[PDB]
RNA sequence: UUCCUUGAUGAUGUCAUACUUAUCCUGUCCCUUUUUUUUCC
RNA sequence: CGCUUCUCGGCCAGUGUAGUAUCUGUUCUUAUCAGUUUAAUAUCUGAU
């Protein structure tokens, strides 16, 4: 379980548990290749500028921790 | 004192001896064989070669998985080679 | 003396005068370079120790890599006050000169004790230039005693004759004396005593001897004789005490324990079990103290060690596990800080020992954490005698942790080739010897790592004499096969010759090894077929195959495996040919070895090589052999049982000669080497059929069938065994005994009691009652039934096993209402009775005719307020959905509502294998579309979650499990919300458990299912991108 | 022609609360010289009593014929004491002093 | 303006009895083999 | 020994490893504050 990412345990920070899905809803937009498709279109850049960005957004999202 | 080895999962056929024979590894079950077993030669080798993946006697065929740890995805974590918490031999 | 005959009969001490020792255990950067000049020096003030300073500079090359870790291995093993000083400056001069460009109390008790045995040793070398009962002193007699005595005075009088005792002990030795008794209110009964006290134990438990209370420690160590309770008494008192014990972990603390315990765990006196019972104390204590331990780590280890070197298996398994147990469970550091100095220990014993040990905790803390230990070990240059342990160390790592060597082979090597070159001898020898091992788990790998090693290896080859030579065959031996046949083919051609010239030798290590070479070399696919023909064979069957060999164990093996690669290779009827005059050499172990040999053989290459002389010769030699046994094994059988089968229709002309013995050992000879010749005939079925010899077939039908009267249990079993294979041979219609005839004279015997009747019976009855099973008219059959319902007492699985199976056979040839009305028999008033494998009847029995119809019996039988057989029918839904699978898109309306019922309380049982029922069922049916009904079972079960019951919670896990992939995470994950944060302790527990549990499976589904959540001051936790809208 | 486990101590049991020295010396004194003796003056260990000889063979002398012997009314329980076990309440040492001892007279 | 009996837990005790795991009741011996190098056309 | 006749008799209290549940007996609702602890209690730890 332990090695396994996104185990929580009951000490389970609001903070972690919130970035952690972050995570995952990216691994997820990087890989449902329409579901990208849609984010490239509706804000207009490349499918590339797009999965760059993700992968900047990866470790930081909801900002420094607590 | 007894638990998994789950080292990773390798391309060799699994080996099960007379007594352990019937049964689906994790679901203990004789229920619905489907699909295959796998392990590490690390944990599989030489006196291992066709060596029980409970008992430690000689392999006389091969685990099948039960279709019910099938669909909860269990067969593809780590190797179920099990260790006594002891060595393998 | 009898009851020293009885009594030992009871445990045995098994051990040589070798290992006895053990009685005598008492109880616990080139200024990196003229850097070294300084750390040696202010450690040596800090006298000589050399590996510790080894340890220290050899995080060297990892450059720039080494930190505070360096002040934790080394504050363990030097005082850790000292530590800080130290390992502080260092940083300092390293950071800077990297810009500008009681252990050692214990030590010096070694460094004491062999001074000592110099000092006397010495003084018997000048005194012949010119033990135990080495006299004594009063500093010395005051620790061995425990507290708590006075030594007295009774007078210098009294103590003067006692001082003349001696004197006067031959003197009064040669005076007068005799004694007289004359012929002519008592009290007093001492008090013995609370399961019971052997004799010698008094001394351990005497405490026992007092009876008080109001004493505090002592009231923990007067609680702790709850051993006594481990070691001696009733098996319930064992269980009990024991977990009582566990609990008590924490509280008593080790200290307390083992000193009371490795007294005991040294008893001169101990058994089998109670040695093994009280490593199970041990582990099961060192499940729970961690940082504890730590003092006593040693001072476990010099009871547990021995472990190691034990002839029982079972024993050394323990071992192991105990010592990662307490190493990974204790520090590293912890464990090297202890260990050195067992290393240059005088004796051998305790070295060999201490080495499995590392072998062990490497096998906790992985190689690499400890290498610059060992590579730090094999340059120690005060001594070998290290070197010679520290490279053994390097072997019983490699045996141990074997196939998974792999990585750091290269370094291990790189280790210990600066051995094989040494000017002492034996540091060569092990050394090489570890190559060996290496190779051997490098099968077939790293040849090149090995690489270095060589070409002294080939050369040292050459100028040798003794064990030492053969062992560096040993090593090269394994290394052959990881070369390439052009270069191993150079270097082979080499080593077949001294191989030759040293089969010859008396040694036995040798032959082994020679051995097993050879099966290498000549175990290639590089070397040529006739050259060994010529130059090996000869030899080779004329040194080895003698009688020395297959007495003993190994050799026999060994020697086994070997010959048979020299059939993979030259062929068969070569080796066979040469071996098979020898099945009529008398002594039998011999003839074992020949005649396994040859089963594989003709195993592997295959009978149709074979010639024809030489066939007569076999079948001849191979009754010849199994007309006289002295056991019944299986060696003799099987190796004929393959003979034939691989014979294929060569053999037809032999029958007679066959089934002529078959028969007339079948008879007499009195019935212990009956059902030996039973069996020939059940492996030999398939050959006296498809030769269509059939009144082969009238014989041994009909004529087998008499003897199903026989009396012996091993007889009757062996003979229906035949039947059995007679019958997979023969078809039901053509039989010659008609079943009508057997299948009753079968029935009345599934009494038998016995073990491999029963066995082999219900097989019989099965394969027949599923084939054929028309022959028999029904009455008979229900008959069986009443009769089958008790096998359900077996002891054994496969009994109930097959005899379920056949419960079902029958129960088609019937039709259920009845099979499973008298199924329904076993009650709640009992138990064991109806245990389950009933209720497994009553499942496949509802497969084999459409379950569809018989629920409605089922859940009635519900109804009856008998508790135990109201769950019975719940489980029997389980295995009931288990094995039906889709079918129950329908079925499940009608359980619901029941499940709602016993889901509901009465007790947990209700609770647990309901819910097992919830899980096969959600599985089976998935996605078909009958959700709605499961998630209404959903909530009944829910509450559930909560309690500490283990099989009540790895039922319910199974549950919550299941439903989710019935009913998706997503209605699930809205159950696990409000759980996460919930302030108190207990839920978070739980919850979080489930949550992870929907969380690995279908963490790719989740995405969707996490609700949207109001970001605060420092962070953003909404995920904008899903809003954006076209 | 001896077990190896015996040693030159005895744990010798049965003991009245009285008994004396001088009966105890004097008794034990048949088989060779004594030593010493304890004697367990505790709450626990009154009762007891430890005995040490020059020799082991005295001692086994001892054990052979004294087994079961009588004193007073009682029986003393004779056993050959175990050993190792708990001692290390006092350290090893006291070489220095010593060894350097016969590292001068004789010089050896 | 001058009046009744009662419920319950928790903690500490080696009492008592039901029961749970297709657990268990047969596999199983194999690198413990250790010594101051020392087997002669 | 065979045949015929007559008389009598027969048959269609097992064991081992792990673990839970449930009764009864015994002790406490009893003075303040300081820490540990708990969802909150409780419990545990000190002195008047």
């Amino acid at each position: 379980q332990s090695k396994y990412i996104g185990t929580g345990h009951a000490d389970t920070t609001k903070w972690e548990w919130l970035v952690n899905q972050h995570r995952d809803s990216y691994c997820s937009y990087m890989g449902h290749f329409d579901l990208l498709n849609y984010f490239a279109i509706a804000e207009n850049e490349s499918k590339a500028r797009v999965r760059f960005n993700l992968m900047e957004k990866m470790l930081q999202p909801c900002g420094p921790p607590a | 004192d007894l638990i998994f080895c789950r080292k990773q999962a390798g391309v060799a056929i699994g080996r099960l001896c007379e007594k352990c024979d019937g049964k689906c590894v994790i679901c203990d079950s004789y229920v619905r064989p489907c699909t295959l077993v796998r392990i590490c030669d690390e944990c599989n080798y030489g006196s291992y070669q066709g060596r029980c993946v409970i008992c430690g006697g000689p392999g006389v065929s091969d685990a099948y998985y039960c279709k019910e740890c099938t669909i909860q995805e269990k067969d593809r974590d780590g190797c179920p080679k099990i260790v006594n918490l002891g060595s393998s031999k | 003396d009898p009851f020293a005959e009885h009594r030992p009969p009871k445990i045995a001490d098994r051990e040589d005068e070798y290992k006895k020792h053990r009685r005598t255990m008492i109880i616990s950067a080139e200024k990196a370079k003229a850097g070294e000049l300084k750390v040696v020096n202010g450690a040596a003030a800090s006298d000589q120790t050399p590996g510790a300073t080894p340890k220290k500079l050899s995080s060297w090359d990892q450059a720039e890599t080494p930190g505070h870790t360096p002040s934790l291995r080394w504050d363990e093993t030097p005082g850790r006050a000292k530590g800080s000083e130290t390992p502080g400056a260092t940083p300092g001069s390293k950071i800077w000169d990297p810009t500008p460009s009681e252990r050692d109390t214990p030590g010096h008790g070694s460094g004491w004790a062999e001074t000592p045995r110099t000092d006397r040793g010495g003084d018997s070398i000048g005194e012949t230039p010119t033990e135990r009962n080495r006299p004594l002193s009063d500093e010395e007699l005051d620790a061995m005693f425990p507290e708590g005595y006075k030594v007295l005075p009774p007078p210098a009088g009294y103590v003067p004759i006692r001082t003349p005792a001696r004197k006067l002990t031959a003197t009064p030795t040669p005076l007068g004396g005799m004694t007289g008794f004359h012929m002519q209110k008592s009290v007093n009964d001492q008090p013995s005593g609370l399961p019971f006290l052997k004799p010698d134990d008094i001394q351990y438990f005497d405490k026992l001897l007092v009876d008080v209370d109001e004493s505090e420690e002592q009231k923990e160590r007067k609680i702790m004789k709850l051993l006594l309770k481990i070691k001696n008494g009733t098996p319930p008192m064992r269980k009990a005490a024991l977990r009582q014990i566990t609990d008590k972990a924490r509280e008593f603390g080790a200290g307390p324990l083992f000193n009371q315990i490795l007294p005991l765990l040294m008893s001169p006196t101990l058994e089998d079990q109670e040695r093994h019972l009280l490593v199970k104390v041990i582990d099961r204590i060192l499940y729970k103290l961690d940082d504890l331990v730590r003092p006593y780590v040693h001072k476990i280890l010099v009871v547990i060690e021995p472990l190691l070197i034990d002839e029982d298996y079972y024993a050394r398994v323990e071992g192991r596990e105990i010592i990662s147990n307490l190493a990974k469970a204790a520090g590293l550091a912890t464990m090297i800080s202890t260990m050195r100095p067992d290393i240059d220990n005088m004796d051998e014993y305790v070295r060999n020992t201490t080495a499995r040990a590392f072998a062990v905790v490497a096998s906790a803390l992985g190689i690499p954490s400890l290498l610059p230990f060992l590579k730090a070990v094999c340059k120690s240059k005060k001594s070998w005698q290290a070197r010679h342990t520290g490279i053994k160390i390097v072997q019983q790592i490699a045996i141990l942790m074997g196939c998974a060597i792999l990585p750091h082979l290269r370094s291990l090597v790189e280790i210990i080739e600066h051995g094989l070159v040494d000017e002492q001898q034996k540091v060569r020898t092990i050394s090489a010897l570890a190559i060996a091992a290496l190779a051997e788990a490098a099968t077939p790998y790293g040849i090149e790592s090995f690489d270095s090693v060589l070409k002294p290896l080939w050369k040292g080859i050459r100028q040798h004499r003794g064990k030492g030579l053969a062992a560096f065959l040993k090593a090269i031996g394994y290394l052959i096969p990881l070369m390439d046949a052009e270069y191993a083919n150079y270097y082979t051609r080499e080593v077949m010759l001294i191989l030759i010239r040293e089969f010859q030798s008396p040694d036995e290590e040798m032959k082994k090894i020679v051995l097993k070479v050879v099966k290498q070399c000549c175990g290639t696919d590089g070397v040529e077929a006739n050259y060994i023909k010529t130059e090996i064979l000869p030899p080779f069957f004329k040194h080895f195959w003698q009688h020395r060999m297959a007495l003993d164990r190994r050799n026999y093996r060994q020697l086994v495996d070997t010959t048979v690669e020299l059939a993979n290779k030259v062929g068969a009827a070569e080796i066979i040919s040469r071996i098979v005059d020898d099945l009529k050499d008398e002594a039998e172990q011999y003839r074992k070895m020949v005649m396994e040999t040859i089963e594989k053989i003709m195993g592997n290459l295959g009978a149709a090589d074979i010639d024809h002389k030489l066939e007569e010769q076999l079948i001849d030699g191979i009754l010849y052999a199994f007309q006289e046994q002295t056991t019944e094994d299986s060696v003799m059988l099987n190796g004929f049982g393959t003979v034939v089968n691989a014979l294929g229709k060569r053999v037809k002309p032999y029958l007679p000669q066959i089934c002529g013995t078959v028969l007339w050992r079948l008879n007499n000879k009195s019935a212990k080497v009956r059902q030996q010749a039973a069996d020939l005939i059940s492996r030999t079925a398939v050959v006296m059929k498809t030769c269509q010899e059939e009144k082969l077939m009238g014989h041994l039908g009909v004529v087998l069938y008499e003897y199903l009267g026989e009396e012996y249990p091993e007889v009757l079993g062996s003979i229906l065994g035949a039947l059995k294979a007679i019958v997979n041979v023969i078809g039901m219609h053509k039989m010659t005994p008609p079943i009508k005839d057997l299948l009753p004279r079968l029935t009345p015997i599934l009494k038998n009691r016995h073990e491999k009747v029963q066995e082999n019976c219900i097989d019989l009855v099965g394969r027949i009652a599923d084939r054929g099973a028309e022959y028999v008219s029904a009455r008979e059959w229900m008959r069986i039934c009443f009769e089958l319902l008790e096998l359900l007492k077996a002891h054994k699985k496969a009994i109930r096993r097959a005899t379920v199976n056949t419960f079902g056979y029958i129960a088609k040839a019937i039709g259920p209402h009845d099979v499973l009305a008298t199924l329904l028999n076993n009650l709640k008033v009992q138990e064991r009775q109806n245990r389950v494998c009933t209720t497994v009847a009553i499942a496949i029995v509802a497969e084999t005719c459409s379950p569809f119809t018989v629920l409605p019996a089922l859940m009635n039988e519900y109804r009856v307020p008998e508790l135990n057989v109201q769950n019975g029918v719940l489980k029997s839904l389980s295995f009931l959905f288990e094995y039906i699978g889709e079918m129950g898109k329908d079925y499940i309306y009608a359980v619901t509502p029941l499940l709602e019922d016993a889901l509901m309380d009465r007790d947990l049982v209700h609770r647990q294998t309901a819910s097992a029922v919830v899980q096969h069922m959600s599985l089976g049916v998935y996605g078909f579309g009958c959700e709605d009904s499961l998630n209404h079972l959903l909530n009944y079960v829910w509450p559930n979650v909560f309690e500490t019951s283990p099989h009540v919670i790895q039922a319910v896990m199974g549950a919550l499990e299941g439903l989710r992939v019935a009913i998706g995470p997503c209605r699930m994950l809205q159950y696990c919300l409000q759980g996460l944060f919930h302030p108190a302790r207990k839920v978070r527990d739980v919850y979080w458990k489930i949550y992870n549990s929907i969380y690995i499976g279908s963490q790719d589904a989740l995405i969707a299912h996490y609700p949207r959540i109001y970001n605060d001051d420092k962070n953003t936790y909404i995920r904008y991108e899903l809003d954006y809208i076209l | 022609r001896l077990p190896p486990e015996v040693n030159r101590i005895l744990y010798i049991r049965n003991l009245p609360y009285k008994i004396t020295a001088e009966e105890m010396y004097d008794i034990f004194g048949k088989y060779g010289p004594i030593r010493q003796i304890r004697v367990g003056n505790t709450p626990e260990t009154r009762g007891t009593a430890y005995v040490v000889y020059e020799d082991i063979f005295d001692a086994k002398n001892a054990c052979d014929h004294l087994s079961g012997f009588n004193v007073c009314n009682r029986y003393l329980v004779v056993l050959y004491y175990n050993a190792n076990r708990a001692f290390q309440k006092m350290d090893t040492k006291k070489k220095e002093e010593q060894l350097k001892l016969l590292k001068e007279k004789y010089g050896i």
